[PDB]
DNA sequence: CATCCGTGAGTC
């Protein structure tokens, strides 16, 4: 849904309403119907209420960096002049509410609306086409609200107590409806650990086989648990059929659940489910008590204590250079290290001195938003500032923002902040330019056939062998393996095959390979699969969006260029290296390569390096 | 097993995708039927031999697309490429 | 040459293509958007574009 | 937009212009802050856009020397002794010297406390240097800053980024119905309001002889009388309401240089760019999510955040080839109901109300004597009505525009009023709007903490304090530590202390925390004004101390603690919020980004002359642009028909747009798009470059494009 | 007091004594 | 494990009165007092000025020769005018004063069934040669009603609509004495606080607050 | 010239990745390869 | 226009739809009517129990499958209506192989067990089981520590007197005339096997009518429906 | 491997 203003809608459906005006004889012709709308007669507000019935509209927020920058919504009339948006699609448009404007486009032709409701509807495009990760997900206050009630608090009121003496077991409830009437009396805390008998939630996969033997759990079968009242309210959203979760909901955990639901459970389930999470987190981000005061933001106890240690370790370097024993390029390169170390010791000071009750840390440590580096800069010290050249300034900013920076401190920080935004203003242009270049080179690249059939693919290093023992998981797996489809049967040491060819790799199919001990699998690819015009569907494999085999006709070429250029604003090699590679330039470094394999003959000189190579197979 | 689909989410897109090759294919499938429905109504007034009328109960002021999408779900239409 | 001109170095694009007498088979993304043709992708391809939808024979007027 | 906005405009320093540099010619060196800018050009004031680093404000104490450089005052030091003798230094002159920081402690006589002091040096270098080697010192801690920069309380607590926006937004403030002075000040508020020239100052001393809303008269000591005339409801250059009103009562003894009557955004001769609002730092039911802002309905009912806006609509009568345009009350085929608000000339009557689409100045021009339709000729013989030769060309109210007509200024060539060649009557209608704040309006604090109005709940809904006082605004906690601008927090702490009043404990002596607190502040009244100068003012210690000094209400009960928080009741559920909520007072400005202006849409409308594409800009009722990047999103999706529709019938298909329109009002199906006229233009543009472009059918024959080739 | 020069309402000031030269 | 019919006491002050109500259910007090608070501040019927007219004034944005204030500020002053009227139908007030001298809410001429509860309210500072002939309309309504609504009825060009703040309530709060002692002696004691505008009484306000709620809670007792 | 067309494609893919890895940006190799493919769809003419 | 009252049903619970409420009265009625349903209706529940072969809690009752703990939980879920305010006492005894339910309970005069098919404790052979029950009357929920004196095997139980189990409410906005400001209150209410949800609302409704009586008596001035 | 002329450079 989206809140389309009444005054906006009346114009968008102008020839649509004038149609229904002369229809119901509020006007005798189309000419008077025009005057009726222009005069804004009270009747048309009732007609427009009918005209926009399930007639989807388009919301776009420039600059449009990837295809989710334009999404479809069901128009909802609303008093006022402001367009209303859903909290989840904020991650998509990169749209904040600091005065942002969005474009609105209304589809007309019978095909246009169809393409809107089907292809571009918000509740369908929940995963990013770039990574297959959830975008329409709990983001700020949402995650913070859920992180609250899912947190297990030790000595909180209403906690479970074992029996001893003349008093029985305290903290055991018959039903969730009982623990609810406990907190409402005030006996139970929504975050205190208790035992409850549940009747409408599937227990863990590890516990279900213990209490049922996988007999097939059923809406009525009771089972005892050891969690909190809050964590129980949470699973009523997932809801039934999905195994209970007994953890505190960090963003990564909330990220996992949606990702899992996106795989197994259908689209219209995930959409309505993540809806329930939005509503939940917001009600509980209100009663979470996350609040910033001058009190909450605290200056460290070892402030002047630690600083005086490194101010001292610095004056030892100032005097060691005063005797000319140190080079100038060395002196500062060391003073950087000294103060780099100093700032860290202040960061540690906070984390331990800061209670996890602390809303500033609560927001940070829950992945709701913000870095601890911001928190440090806020409560501890700013640290090092960047030279115009780019080097790190020898003198530091010992003051926190909470303490109030000195005059001369403000000046040099301001210099940095300005150059920061300037380079922030330039890189975007290089990103957008690179974006359009990538787009153009890959236009005749569409999914044309269902299968090329060539067994050609490429080696994927799924796992790394461990000298100590067992095995070590690779870091490149998710980006280089998970979305692929096998072009070769992955066989273990035995003659037993684990995964067929023509099979999409999923999460368990990896574990099936990961535990099998096979550390390399060949997979089909765009590079290897050969078709006439463009590529086939099989090799490309799973579209990161649909989570299934990509349809025939998907303009993957432009999709790809978007996925690369969109996040290109967050770099420092950096973005030049990216351009330098996509345009095939003879690189700056130009590190040589062995023309022929063989024995390396290092014969270094202080003036110049020379490397000779003896070809292993005879050779010169 | 889910909650009752509200608004433009009905009919549920997942069950709709089962009667079709892919997303894109569902579009032209639905829309060209919607074209037929709006043809039928306007033609009927003064023109015989119109396209086959709504194969389900047309809801009060139900969009031609919305009528079509439901009967796709009801497997009442035929699919040709 | 349509796709070419609408990218970069437009004035150079035309001169070369004019001498080479280069024809342009209007079959591409950029190529189609300019002329106003349905793009050769998505619902734009013939596989989905030319589709016949008919009521089932089992379905019949009351 | 406001006095400050104009003042800072005059002190702007731009590298752009003829003889200067273009924008594309500027590297990263020309833009960033240079050491020499200290005390000369502000490092904080500069636009966020692609203009950044090329536009800046001039520092407060700076002036220009007769050679074109920027000087700045420094105090003179003889030998470790700070003098009152002041000399202005250019940039390179300062380089050959050594300057001491302003806040370096000074003996009552004038000597330095420490031998080694913080020293500024050539090439941006800083070191500790013996007091004997100290040549000069800075005039003030707040020296390097601009005018706009100074009005930001606790600047030293906000990062240069949000401090930057905080400065820029202050120029974007809007004059309200009546202006409140900020509880928390910086001292700069006074001099700014005066120097702005948009308030009224007394030239020579005297006494108010007669006061009116219209004008103020002052009898002077020498016997002469001077009368200052008030600007009342004058339209600004940006559509805001420059309105001045008298301060002094009749017979008040006033002295030379005193503000006798301030203007827009000014209270008692001080910069009043907004209101003092009852803040609450808490996430509330998601309506403040991502920098969104919640408002008490009190601000609507009491016109607290309401402004006035004037528009100037103008039309003229010319000499054509069919006669001459005459402005009359007789417009072809218009009832006496639409003409109701007009006088006899045809002009709207003063004080009348205008809605959009209505008539302002009834003008008609003679139409070209072309043969009218044989389908309209027939229509005029049946009803026996003879067609006039005068086509309607009247000035109608533009979309969105409304309010009351507050003035009519008529110029007739008949009345010898000198017009440019060819014009007869020229009418200007001034319409005023009284815009109460609404959803989507951009509210901003002085700490670069912007945000649009998410929701305005009825007053009862508001998370209120124990004594039943509903808060005014509910900021979002999340977007505070992220921004590095916790000065807004300190403005709230000090703000609350300013509203309640306070009193330090003097029993057992004046406490150690308030040992640096000047005598005048150890006692403060309810609703009292204070100053927190930049790089001086309140310290975190004194602040926390004053939080405990907070005086109770009329009900003898304290409301907030020493943390700065208080307990709230959820106006919806009634249950008290589980955790203490930080509450206080913050100064809030209403920026000039209002939904009334920004909202815009289009069905059909005008079209380009050449490209036959829709025009642009809200002024011309143009539609939005579906650009190259927006097209990629379509192509990526796979919605070919949607995209095609957007760049044909929605755009430049001459015969297409017309036909689609009819198909909709007839309730038929949307037809098949044709050839974009943009393309036809291109092919005729190419052919004009000796480029024999031909469109070929499948056979190989060159086909026509609604046109033929003939020699 | 801060700017005790024109005839302005008294705005008290947390400050070190600033008497070099008025704005 | 106890039963007692609840009471309704009172601790008074002229403009504001504390309503103590006890005994009440546990955790019931907070959401009970607020139920009244939201009712008072919103829908308690009162009276105020709807529109005005001034001799020689055609619209809101101007000045009258001799008056220190402009029309806007004068209208802005009349927002705080505390009126109570018995006439359910609209009525017309009058104010005139000439020459020097300050004008207040006391120079108003309230007709039958209309009273001005605060005469010492500053309206304007009439200077020498200043003359002000005003005309004010008061009606009965509730809550908050915007000015802009009066204009489109067909109101003559002389009339200038003004915002109507009918709700004669000022500030309402409450506190709760919940006995949580481990026994059958656990209960809640409510203390509501109500302050009026001297238009009606703190008690009379809570009485029209109770007349509304009962008429609403009665539809939950009728059978289907 | 040394390692052949397929290998130089695998180098680009990862070296490009190695840049986005640094700033904590995750793009699936699939998208990279699409562009890389269009880079190599041509061959030069040694002998006519 | 006056307000309506609607219902979408289920056997044990139902959804009540209240509209149209004046803009800002959905929440005014919300948290107040809920806290009434969960706290202001009298009934009967178990205060304390006694088991024969129990000297301490940890050991399970000789001959019973369930633990001492889990039987308490089943017993809390027992729905009973006593006719007298004063605490009554019922006994339940059964031995041998099988399962003991709520139909085996021996109730006093004017005391009824409303779910005779409720599972309690699975007895095996040579499984003896004798339990005494203390049934009181009251409202809402009462902790166990407050029933620790009601001494040869007395166990304090969580008393759930209230005949309404769990209630939730949401407030949406309906569009009357041109105004889209009006409120709509949907209420979900689940009651025990004792009283109908349609009944428990009328009782809670009438109950609150009494409270707002104390105020209205003072003048009865003005209101319109 | 380094100069000289011509052509690029986020959106609303
Ligand atoms: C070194 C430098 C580069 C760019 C801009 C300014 C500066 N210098 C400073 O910011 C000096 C103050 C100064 C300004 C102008 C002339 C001389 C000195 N201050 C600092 O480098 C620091 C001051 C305190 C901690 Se770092
Ligand atoms: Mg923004
Ligand atoms: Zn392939």
């Amino acid at each position: 849904q989206c809140g389309l203003p009444k005054l906006m809608a009346l114009e968008l459906f102008k020839p649509f309403v004038m149609k229904r005006l002369v229809d119901l004889n509020h006007a005798q012709n189309i000419k008077s119907a025009k005057r009726m709308v222009e005069r804004q007669r009270p009747q048309v507000w009732d007609v427009l209420e009918e005209v926009i019935a399930e007639h989807p509209v388009l919301l776009n927020r420039a600059p449009t960096l990837h295809r989710l920058g334009i999404q479809a919504f069901e128009p909802m009339l609303v008093e006022g002049k402001a367009i209303q948006l859903h909290p989840l699609v904020c991650e998509a448009f990169n749209a904040d509410f600091d005065g942002d404007q969005m474009a609105v486009h209304l589809p007309l032709s019978a095909e246009a609306q169809a393409e809107a409701r089907i292809l571009m509807l918000s509740s369908n495009n929940i995963l990013s086409p770039a990574s297959g990760r959830p975008l329409a997900m709990p983001r700020l206050d949402m995650v913070t609200g859920l992180y609250y009630l899912t947190t297990e608090v030790p000595g909180d009121t209403g906690e479970y107590q074992p029996a001893s003496g003349d008093h029985p077991e305290t903290g055991v409830y018959s039903s969730p409806a009982e623990a609810i009437m406990a907190a409402d009396r005030g006996v139970l805390s929504v975050r205190a650990k208790i035992k409850v008998r549940l009747t409408q939630l599937r227990p863990p996969v590890e516990i279900e086989a213990e209490l049922f033997g996988h007999s097939g759990w059923q809406p009525g079968d009771a089972w005892m648990a050891e969690t909190t009242l809050g964590r129980v309210m949470f699973n009523e959203l997932l809801p039934l059929g999905y195994p209970f979760v007994n953890k505190q909901m960090h963003k990564k955990v909330q990220a996992a659940i949606i990702n899992d639901l996106a795989e197994r459970y259908p689209m219209i389930v995930v959409a309505q489910t993540v809806d329930k999470l939005k509503d939940a987190g917001f009600y509980w981000a209100t009663r979470s008590g996350v609040t910033v005061s001058m009190a909450d933001v605290l200056v460290p106890p070892r402030k002047k204590e630690i600083l005086d240690h490194y101010e001292e370790r610095a004056d030892k370097v100032e005097k060691q250079f005063q005797r000319g024993a140190l080079n100038h390029d060395e002196r500062n390169e060391a003073l950087v290290e000294i103060w780099k170390e100093a700032t860290d010791e202040v960061g540690q000071a906070l984390r331990e001195h800061y209670p996890d009750d602390n809303p500033i840390i609560t927001i940070v440590d829950s992945g709701a938003t913000g870095n601890f580096t911001q928190t440090r800069t806020l409560a501890g010290m700013k640290g090092l500032v960047t030279n115009p050249k780019g080097e790190f300034i020898p003198r530091p900013v010992k003051s926190s923002f909470r303490e109030g920076l000195t005059v001369l401190e403000y000046f040099i920080n301001t210099h940095g902040a300005r150059k920061g935004l300037a380079d922030t203003a330039l890189r975007t242009a290089d990103s957008g330019y690179l974006t359009r270049r990538l787009v153009d080179v890959s236009q005749d690249v569409i999914v044309r056939e269902h299968d090329c059939q060539t067994e050609r693919g490429i080696v994927v290093e799924l796992a790394e062998r461990a000298p100590d023992g067992t095995l070590i998981r690779d870091p490149y797996i998710e980006t280089s393996a998970y979305a692929r489809t096998l072009g070769t049967d992955a066989v273990d040491e035995a003659g037993n095959v684990i995964v067929e060819r023509g099979q999409d790799l999923g999460d368990p199919e990896i574990d099936a390979l990961l535990a099998a001990g096979i550390t390399q699998v060949k997979v089909r690819s765009v590079l290897t699969c050969a078709t006439s015009t463009g590529v086939c569907a099989t090799c490309y494999g799973r579209s990161m969006a649909t989570g299934k085999l990509v349809d025939i006709g998907e303009a993957v070429g432009i999709v790809a260029a978007q996925s690369i250029g969109e996040p290109g604003t967050q770099l420092t090699g950096g973005l030049p290296r990216v351009q330098e590679l996509f345009e095939a330039r003879v690189p700056r470094g130009k590190a040589p390569i062995a023309d022929v394999t063989g024995r390396v003959r290092l014969e270094d000189g202080e003036r110049f390096y020379k490397i000779t190579i003896v070809p292993d197979d005879g050779g010169e | 097993g889910y909650d009752t689909p509200l608004g433009i989410t009905n009919p549920p897109i997942d069950e709709l995708l089962d009667r079709v090759s892919s997303k894109y294919a569902l579009v032209i499938y639905a829309a060209k039927r919607a074209r037929q429905i709006n043809d039928y109504y306007n033609q009927l007034g003064e023109g015989i031999l119109e396209y086959v009328g709504p194969l389900v109960e047309p809801g009060l002021q139900e969009k031609p697309l919305s009528i079509a999408l439901r009967e796709i779900h009801a497997d009442l239409l035929e699919h040709t490429e | 040459w349509l796709s070419a001109a609408s990218f970069q170095e437009t004035t150079r694009v035309l001169t070369d293509a004019a001498i080479n007498c280069r024809s342009d088979k209007l079959n591409g993304l950029k190529e189609n958007v300019i002329i106003g043709k349905l793009i050769p992708a998505g619902t734009g391809i013939n596989r989905y574009r030319n589709i016949a939808v008919q009521p089932t024979e089992e379905a019949r007027a009351a | 937009n406001n006095p400050l906005s104009g003042l800072t405009h005059k002190r702007r320093l731009s590298a752009l212009g003829p003889g200067g540099l273009s924008r594309e010619r500027a590297g990263l060196e020309v833009r960033d802050v240079h050491p020499s800018h200290y005390g000369r050009m502000c490092p904080i004031e500069t636009p966020e856009g692609p203009n950044i680093g090329l536009i800046g404000s001039l520092s407060v104490y700076a002036r220009v020397n007769p050679f074109g450089f920027i000087e700045t005052p420094y105090r003179k030091v003889v030998d470790g002794v700070v003098s009152d003798e002041i000399v202005y230094l250019t940039a390179d002159e300062e380089d050959r010297h050594v300057v001491a920081q302003a806040n370096s402690p000074i003996d009552a006589d004038g000597r330095f406390v420490e031998p080694r002091v913080l020293v500024r040096r050539k090439a941006g270098e800083v070191e500790y240097v013996p007091s004997s080697e100290v040549d000069y010192m800075d005039v003030s801690p707040r020296q390097m800053v601009s005018v706009a920069t100074a009005m930001i309380p606790f600047l030293e607590h906000d990062d240069a980024n949000r401090a930057l926006m905080g400065a820029n937004m202050q120029r974007q403030a809007v004059p309200l119905v009546r202006s409140e002075a900020p509880l928390v000040g910086t001292g700069m508020e006074l001099r700014a309001a005066i120097d702005a020239g948009d308030v009224v100052v007394a030239e020579e001393s005297g006494v108010i002889e007669e006061v009116s809303a219209d004008y103020i008269t002052v009898m002077h000591d020498n016997g002469t009388r001077r009368t200052y005339r008030m600007r009342k409801f004058a339209r600004s250059n940006h559509g805001t309401c420059a309105n001045q009103c008298p301060i002094v009562d009749a017979g008040d003894r006033v002295e030379a240089g005193q503000v006798i009557a301030d203007g827009p955004c000014t209270d008692d001769g001080e910069m009043a760019l907004g209101k003092n609002l009852l803040v609450a730092i808490m996430p509330w039911e998601g309506h403040n999510y991502e920098d969104a802002i919640i408002l008490s309905n009190r601000l609507v009912e009491e016109d607290v955040l309401t402004s006035i806006h004037i528009e100037e609509h103008e039309i003229d009568a010319r000499d054509t080839k069919l006669g001459a345009e005459e402005i009359t009350r007789d417009i072809p085929n218009i009832s006496d109901e639409v003409l109701a608000d007009l006088d006899e000339r045809g002009i709207v009557r003063i004080g009348a109300e205008v809605r959009d689409g209505d008539i302002l100045v009834g003008k008609v021009t003679p139409k070209g004597e072309t043969e009218l339709t044989p389908e309209e000729r027939l229509l005029r013989a049946i009803f026996g009505e003879k067609a006039r030769e005068v086509r309607d060309t009247s000035l109608k109210v533009p979309h969105g525009e409304s309010g009351k007509v507050i003035g009519i200024r008529v110029f007739s060539r008949e009345d010898e009023d000198e017009l440019p060649a060819g014009v007869n009557e020229l009418v200007r209608v001034y319409v005023a709007q009284k815009r109460k704040i609404s959803d989507g309006d951009k509210l901003a604090g002085r700490h670069g903490n912007k945000g649009v109005i998410g929701k305005i709940l009825p007053v009862e809904d508001m998370p209120f304090l124990a004594d039943g006082t509903p808060v005014d605004i509910i900021l979002n906690t999340h977007g505070v530590p992220r921004r590095m601008n916790i000065g807004q927090i300190l403005e709230t702490h000090l703000g609350w202390c300013a509203h309640s009043g306070w009193k330090v404990d003097a029993a057992k002596g004046v406490p150690d925390w308030a040992a640096r607190l000047p005598d005048e502040l150890l006692e403060a009244q309810p609703n009292a004004i204070v100053s927190t100068p930049v790089f001086d003012g309140a310290q975190e210690a004194e602040l926390q101390g004053l939080l405990s000094c907070t005086l109770p209400n009329r009900d003898g009960d304290v409301l907030v603690d020493a943390d700065g928080k208080a307990m709230l009741f959820d106006g919806r559920s009634g249950e008290p919020f589980p955790y203490p909520v930080t509450v206080g007072y913050m100064y809030i400005m209403k920026l000039h980004h209002l939904v009334d202006d920004k909202i815009h849409a289009r069905s059909t409308g005008p079209y380009s002359m050449i490209t036959q594409q829709p025009l642009g800009g809200k002024a011309q009722f143009g539609g939005q642009r579906f650009g190259e990047m927006e097209c990629w999103a379509m192509q990526a999706y796979g919605a070919a028909y949607t995209l095609q529709e957007l760049l044909t019938i929605k755009s430049d298909d001459t015969v297409g747009r017309v036909k689609v329109y009819e198909a909709i009002v007839k309730g038929e199906n949307i037809p098949e798009p044709g050839i974009p006229e943009s393309f036809k233009v291109l092919l005729k543009e190419l052919q004009s470059l000796c480029l024999n472009v031909e469109v070929l059918s499948s056979d190989g024959a060159a086909i026509e494009l609604r046109e033929g080739e003939d020699e | 007091s801060n700017n005790s020069v024109p005839g302005a309402p008294n705005r008290v000031s947390f400050a070190k004594l600033r008497e070099p030269l008025e704005v | 494990i106890s039963q007692r019919p609840t009471l309704s006491e009172d601790v008074l002050t002229d403009n504001r009165s504390q309503f103590v109500i006890e005994p009440l259910e546990p955790g019931f007090g907070y959401t009970l007092g607020n139920s009244l608070r939201r009712t008072l501040l919103s829908s308690i019927p009162g009276a105020a000025v709807t529109s005005i007219r001034i001799d020689g004034v055609l619209h809101e944005f101007t000045t009258v020769p001799g008056v220190k204030e402009d029309v806007t500020e004068i209208i802005l002053n009349l927002k705080s005018l505390v009126v109570s009227s018995e006439e359910d139908e609209p009525v017309t007030m009058y104010l005139r004063k000439q020459g020097p001298g300050e004008v207040t809410a006391g120079d108003i001429v309230p007709p039958a069934g209309v009273t001005v509860h605060n005469p010492g309210m500053h309206i304007a500072t009439l200077n020498d040669k200043g003359k002000l002939e005003v005309e004010l309309v008061v009606e009965r309504g509730r809550g908050y009603v915007p000015a802009v609504q009066n204009r489109a009825s067909g109101a003559e060009i002389g009339r200038i609509p003004v915002d109507s703040i009918y709700s004669p309530v000022l500030k309402v709060t409450y506190k709760v004495d919940a006995t949580r002692v481990e026994q059958r002696t656990d209960f809640d004691k409510l203390i509501l606080d109500v302050e009026t505008k001297n238009s009606i009484s703190p008690r009379d306000a809570l009485a029209s607050a109770g007349k509304t709620l009962v008429e609403l809670f009665g539809l939950a007792r009728e059978l289907n | 010239r040394v390692q052949g067309p397929r290998e130089v494609q695998i180098h680009l893919v990862r070296e490009v990745q190695e840049v986005y890895r640094a700033q904590g940006v995750s793009i699936h190799d699939k998208h990279i390869e699409v562009i890389v493919r269009q880079m190599l769809r041509r061959v030069t003419i040694i002998d006519s």
